């Protein structure tokens, strides 16, 4: 319970860091080029790809 | 261009029901006006009838 706690408060505190555009919204992030492929894959699985 | 599709057709079909049903009002609306002209012409009829019925009484008796 308190993994899942922490997972959704995270989740919380990260969206508090997020930019909307009043009904839309964007995000910036930096990852390493040693997992493109899997930000790729889960970037894939949006709604259409947003 | 994709997203701005998607988004605003999304918006399009929520505010295309709620304005149809703004229409539905709207027709709330003439459904009431034609409850107060039907009894507008009505009443107005109901008048006529007794006034002139009366009036052919007054002139029967007379």
């Amino acid at each position: 319970l308190w993994t899942r706690a922490q997972d959704e408060v995270a989740r919380l505190k990260a969206l508090e860091e997020l930019a909307s555009g009043r009904f839309g919204f964007a995000l910036l992030g930096y990852v390493p080029v040693k997992a493109k492929p899997k930000v790729e894959e889960a970037l894939a699985r949006h709604k259409e790809s947003v | 261009s994709k997203l701005e599709a998607i988004l605003s057709q999304e918006v399009e079909a929520e505010i295309q029901a709620l304005l149809q049903e703004a229409e539905a009002k709207a027709e709330a609306v003439k459904r009431e006006a034609e409850e107060k002209a039907k009894a507008l012409l009505q009443a107005r009829e109901r008048a006529l009838e007794a006034q002139y019925r009366a009036a052919l009484r007054r002139a029967e008796s007379a």
